[PDB]
């Protein structure tokens, strides 16, 4: 979409090659962000007790109370500036920064609550069945409508 | 951990097609071969526990420069899942392919006089175990068959019962052999039994239990390729084929 | 002539040359940081009257739950710190903890694996060598605090050569009575209790007397390059605790009192440089087994 | 007769008269808490991901925002600090900070400018003097332990003086073999290993019997008012540092090799109460230059 | 007779073999362009008062975010050039860096991997040998400009025999007096101060009359082939760091006292061709050296 | 015996003490940023053809803006740099230039002001001692590249003892033959060409034998901090410059061929690391009064 190629041009190049031809182009998130582990622990009551651990949501630091890239706020900013289709595209940049400002805002705002629900959901699995579900695995497909209407 | 999940013939020999020589050798300086020492394992005894070291053990070694210590490295690369420090081989060799160095006289490495008695000696294939051997044999087979040396392969196994009964069943110049083939040489894989966060005694019993260990994390993790799941994403050129051939085979 | 020299500076025996790399430095640091939290975990439990904390603490410790009937010893990360514990201490300890284990217990926690941040300061006295005439007797005692007693038995006063070594930053000298202290080819002062003095500025000659015996307390300091997390009563307990479970009994390896005293040792030896890199990250994996074990006891 | 002697206690040099007024002192309390900061701002930094912690310690204490391509000296605080330690130690050290500085560096935080408040247990001992008969050889080794060797190759059994001044609060003993020790004009009791003494009580007779040599090992325990804050494992690294760093090198001044044998010396001195109230405060200033130095090494 | 020669022409150590494939020279080519954006970004922080320019010129470098209390060693990149460094100078000085960690750098920019698209000049000259009869001295002094002092103690006029190899392109003579120099056939000419010679064009003899002694002060010019980014005043400096970082500390090797003096000695040696291929390496490796430790000093 | 020294570390002369603190060193950065620009601005104004980079550099620089009838003199920052060179120089300088207006100069740019981010590599030789026996001569001529020119009359081999004081990090010797050397009281290795030494190691003894003269060329580097902004090439060039315009005749003061062996003397003193962090803060002076006067001569 931003350097103006076709699948089949870059279906050979390497994450590396792709990563400088985009950064060059001046589009920075070009990157994986590893989420932050949260410990929990469900109070025994009747039963014994379990220690878990669970991803925080939307790769938001509880520590920092924002998210783990620390240049993000530089990186909405440039992709603001930027021009990516000048012959065949109309203000994709600032579309697409207006689009990320909303997404940032939203995720910085919400992220406790659903950090608060996942803990709520892992508080209701029992530590036998959890165990066995370690072994399944699975792989999830979201249409691209769908994950942008979600944020 | 990669070589040591492969389970079939035609995923061992793919993988080696791929993997360069650089990947066999180590370039960590490790410790002497062969010692008696004292190690550890607080898990189960107060005293230090006494152990001997070996050059298949899943750490880094020394190794002898020479033309025997490559090829001990590449098979403890195979068995193990590490090789040993042998520096300064040089750009042209490193960068060719395991399978290159084993089956290939373009590569300039000359190893018609190897002893494979002396070989398995110095690996301690009393120590292996059976897929540990079916690995090795593979390897030796394929020096056999560069080197026009089939009748003294043959001759070996004989001496040694117990290699002749485990010996896989492949002529090193045919696909067809291979793809028939049904050994199973994984040596880590997904446990059927009940696998647990605890130390072994021996280094060799500890140390495989690390990359058996690695290897569900590795299994469960990003990194590992799924191909249920994710095939058409796959690069042509390295997509699984029902018709792969390798090179000249 | 005859010549004394501090017993703990004789013969150091060589350090290990493995797990000094980026990644297995990032492995002692990961240590020391969860090891603290072990310990912190179980004084929070012995407040909250509840075994969370601690259960808590041990999982990301051992990677595993702690179950009755089975002895808690630290699981797999504990086996690592022990065993890379030995191989810094002499070359001859075999390295048997493969890079796979050491790479995923780094990515335990986040952390750096700087081992220059910070500094700290070393107390042992460096005697390299003490020359006296042939009618005088010396005697050195001590590293923390080094006693040099002197007897002078010829018809006339004795020079003894003091060399202090090139490492040691000051000495500092005090005497049971006044005496006299220059360097090499300089006039000798009035008699003083006390000297300061800088290791570099070379061989010091004192002025024996033919009396009674003259003791020169000699206390030094030097600083050494250190992390951050560095602790220095962590690290003596640690290397008490190292010594008394036997990690420390390898063949031909040279036993020391404290780590003050090896550190020092290691540094006045040749490629002392290259010596005490590896000598500052066992002071930090020592650190982590101190902690380690004091929150998990065996009788 | 001869007369024996601890080395430390002998010839203490005169001590700084400046920065010892409130504000003076003030500043020597902010400084150390400011630095305490800094040294756990760098370790909560490590543990998360973040600098923050530290840019916001670094930024108070420096008062300039933390630079990539910068050593971090300390700024202003760090070079006002360092300059007050070395007027503290010798009054031939001058004074350079000017006073307006000090005030202003006193407002960063708001804290008490107390110096004795708490007290802490200094362990040097004080052997004024030992004086022994002509027969009798007497050597004192050491300052955190004293080792008294003493030896009569005379005909009879010698009596040996011991003075361990009016300061130190206990002082206990320990022989080699037992011996018989007693206050002047007083019995004899019998031969023990061990006695406990206080040296208020008066100098004391030690009986020196003929033949091998008996060693005598002294421990002292004197209280010091000093802050709440006061620290010595942190007081004694500054010290070192403090000596390394070259800022105790002035002409005409004795050299020590603890911050405890440089207090006990200058108690022992004329004007000793007031001598040690400048002393206190140069252990804390200590104290905050070991912190801040571990933190911003140059 | 006698034989005479330079000092640093004797005995040139091999040098490395690896690291001079074409993937290995784009990570040095490479290093050099990003070492020299860390220099660079010192000034336009200053301009920008902010440190977002060294940001951004480190975490191409090192692969890292810059982090306070952290000290800056330059992440990978730094160790793999520390020894590809130390396999440059000495064959026998291990290969410890991998080829995929060599790829890997390489593609963090797109370089020229040409090493031979410009050329240097070289001002070490080489006096092979100078050949003197029996009754005359000869002594050689220097390697920029080497004085060549010839005196005659016998009775009548000596012959001496100047011999300045095959690779230097021009040599330039200079006398304290005017002297007579020619090929081994040609007839003398009158004696001039200056001389300019092709060492192709044969062995030259000198007169040396009796008397006073004469002295000759000699200057070359060598032409290498080099990257175009090639910097002599930057590779002087990085071959002073590294000889004082010990990087080329390793048993059975020459010492030289400047780099011009190093690639000289390698020419004339045999396989000289080949050999100054590996040493043009090193010089862009120590100039990518220099100013990354300048920038990052540890 | 007989003992020969090198010419340039002979009595250094004590150096000035004002402009030393903070704000004058950032003084000192601004204005070799800001005559920096000066020499810049006159390519810029090259390629593009108006003096608009011009006009922006000097009215920065000059606080007034340049007029084509008027000479260019650099404004009140020209007076005030010419007579902060000279203070450093000598203690006997007088010290002219009011704080309030260092203050105001050092208030047009934001620059660090810090003098310690890097290092540099000096050339110079300090061969401080050179002891012989009765009967041999030695004489020691250069400071960048020392020759000692040795000769042995006696009847027997003699052993002369070369001291290169505790500052220099390496020391390269050659000599004209294969000679000997070895540390004091330890066996003596086989002839060689050269030899790397560290000064620290100690004094060092040549084997000279009955016969040729023998000479040893010496070269040294040594470490000193500096500025990141630091240019060594600037920076003697503006030495010279100094040096012609007058600005270091004073009474008593020792002169120096280079800015190399003027800082390497100094630091060969008593208090050198004093007096180096003095030198290098003329250093930076230096390179902002070339690349100032360069562009506006007179």
């Amino acid at each position: 979409f931003l350097t103006n190629t076709t699948y089949d041009i870059v279906n050979n190049d390497t994450i590396d090659v792709l990563k400088m031809k985009l950064r060059n182009q001046g589009w920075p998130f070009v990157e994986r962000y590893n989420a932050v582990e949260i410990d929990m622990s469900v109070e025994p009551l009747r039963s014994p007790g379990q220690v878990g651990r669970y991803y925080n949501p939307f790769n938001i630091d509880p520590l920092t109370k924002k998210h783990v890239e620390d240049r993000l706020e530089e990186f909405i900013n440039q992709v603001q500036v930027g021009r990516f289709r000048n012959a065949s595209g109309n203000a994709v940049g600032t579309t697409l920064a207006a689009f990320l400002r909303a997404c940032r805002d939203k995720t910085s705002a919400n992220w406790r609550g659903y950090s608060v629900l996942v803990s709520r959901y892992r508080s209701l699995i029992p530590n036998e069945l959890f165990e066995s579900l370690r072994n399944i695995s699975g792989e999830y497909n979201i249409n691209p409508q769908d994950e942008h209407s979600f944020f | 951990m990669d070589v040591l999940s492969k389970g079939s013939l035609k995923e061992l020999l793919a993988h080696l097609e791929k993997t360069p020589l650089e990947e066999a050798i180590s370039y960590r300086i490790g410790t002497v071969p062969y010692q008696n020492v004292l190690i550890s394992r607080n898990e189960y005894y107060n005293q230090l526990y006494p152990d001997t070291t070996s050059l298949i053990d899943g750490v880094s070694r020394e190794g002898q420069r020479n033309v025997n210590g490559l090829i001990m490295s590449i098979i403890s690369y195979v068995v193990s899942g590490s090789g040993h420090y042998i520096p300064n081989i040089g750009f042209m060799l490193l960068r060719r392919s395991i399978l290159d160095i084993l089956t290939k006289h373009d590569t300039g490495l000359v190893t018609n006089n190897l002893n494979y008695g002396i070989i398995a000696r110095n690996l301690t294939v009393s120590k292996m175990n059976c897929e540990q051997r079916k690995r090795m044999l593979i390897c030796f087979k394929l020096l056999a068959y560069k080197d026009g040396n089939q009748n003294d392969y043959e001759i070996y196994l004989n001496q040694n019962i117990p290699l002749k009964q485990i010996a896989p069943n492949f002529i090193p110049g045919d696909m067809r052999t291979v793809i028939h083939n049904q050994d199973q040489l994984a040596i880590v894989g997904i446990p059927a039994y009940r696998l647990t966060q605890s130390t072994e005694l021996s280094i060799r019993d500890d140390n495989a239990k690390s990359y058996k260990l690695g290897y569900v994390d590795w299994y469960n993790s990003n990194s590992f390729l799924r191909e249920r799941s994710e095939f058409n994403l796959i690069r042509l050129k390295d997509r699984d084929t029902k018709y792969g051939k390798l090179n000249g085979w | 002539a005859n010549r004394a020299t501090s017993a703990f500076l004789d013969n150091p025996h060589p350090v290990g040359v493995n797990y000094v790399d980026e990644g297995s430095r990032q492995f002692v640091a990961v240590a020391e940081l969860l090891a603290s939290k072990l310990i912190d975990s179980s004084r929070e439990s012995d407040e909250s009257n509840s075994d969370v904390p601690f259960v808590q603490a041990y999982s990301k410790f051992a990677d595993d739950n702690p179950r009755h009937l089975r002895v808690k010893t630290g699981g797999k990360m504990a086996n690592a710190l022990t065993n890379v514990i030995r191989s810094y201490y002499s070359i001859n300890a075999p390295a048997i903890v493969p890079q796979v284990e050491i790479d995923r217990l780094a990515s335990k926690a986040t952390v750096s694996g700087d081992m220059y941040n910070s500094y700290a300061i070393f107390n042992s006295v460096p005697i390299v060598e003490v020359l006296s005439p042939a009618r005088t007797t010396v005697s050195i005692v001590g590293s923390d605090r080094a006693d040099v007693t002197m007897l002078n038995t010829g018809a006339g006063a004795a020079n003894i050569t003091f060399n202090f070594g090139q490492i040691a930053e000051t000495v500092i000298l005090k005497g049971s009575v006044p005496f006299q202290l220059a360097r090499l080819n300089q006039p000798m002062p009035a008699a003083r209790f006390t000297y300061k003095l800088r290791p570099l500025d070379g061989p010091f000659i004192v002025v024996l007397p033919v009396g009674n015996p003259l003791v020169i307390s000699a206390t030094a300091a030097t600083r050494i390059q250190v992390p951050l997390a560095f602790n220095k009563a962590l690290v003596e307990s640690g290397f008490q605790t190292a010594m008394n479970d036997g990690l420390f009994d390898i063949q031909n390896v040279n036993y020391y009192s404290s780590f003050d005293e090896f550190i020092i040792s290691q540094y006045h030896a040749q490629d002392g440089i290259n010596r005490v890199s590896t000598c500052v990250i066992l002071g930090l994996a020592l650190q982590a087994y101190d902690q380690m074990r004091r929150a998990l006891p065996v009788r």
